[PDB]
């Protein structure tokens, strides 16, 4: 199904992709969030972290 | 947290244990044995360093 | 296209918005993830970080 912009109430999708060779952002059923940058206005509560700087 | 490169805190760092290249230091005075009005150092001091 | 609760298998959308001026969360075609809080049960593997506290 190919569509233009769409407005929704609640979506239930296991795989979400930005489209592309190496998608800019992706979400997979194994809980993975892949992105290029993450701007969060509040708190990031994580069990582990691995940052270069 | 595992940081593979520089980490820069611009405020106050409150750490319990530091395992960096800081100095550790301990110090004591020998026990003093005395008679009448004069004392002299005589005794043992034991310093333990843990391999942590 | 306006839809109610819709179930899905795989989505390919380059722009996802929670709707609203100041959108609560958003994923843009450049990979930017904007949110208010992020709770992760595993590892956040980032190339850099900037946290106030």
């Amino acid at each position: 199904i190919f569509m233009n912009d769409v407005f929704l109430k609640r979506l239930t999708a296991p795989t979400i992709t930005s489209g592309g060779n190496p998608p800019a952002f992706s979400l997979t059923p194994d809980g993975k969030l892949t992105a290029k940058n993450a701007d969060i206005s509040g708190s990031v509560n994580a069990n582990s972290g691995t940052l270069s700087n | 947290v595992t940081i593979a490169e520089n980490c820069t805190i611009n405020g106050t760092l409150r750490a319990e244990k530091i395992v960096g290249d800081i100095v550790k230091a301990a110090s004591a005075a020998f026990p003093r044995q005395r008679e009448s009005s004069v004392d002299w150092p005589s005794g043992t001091r034991t310093v333990t360093v843990t391999d942590d």
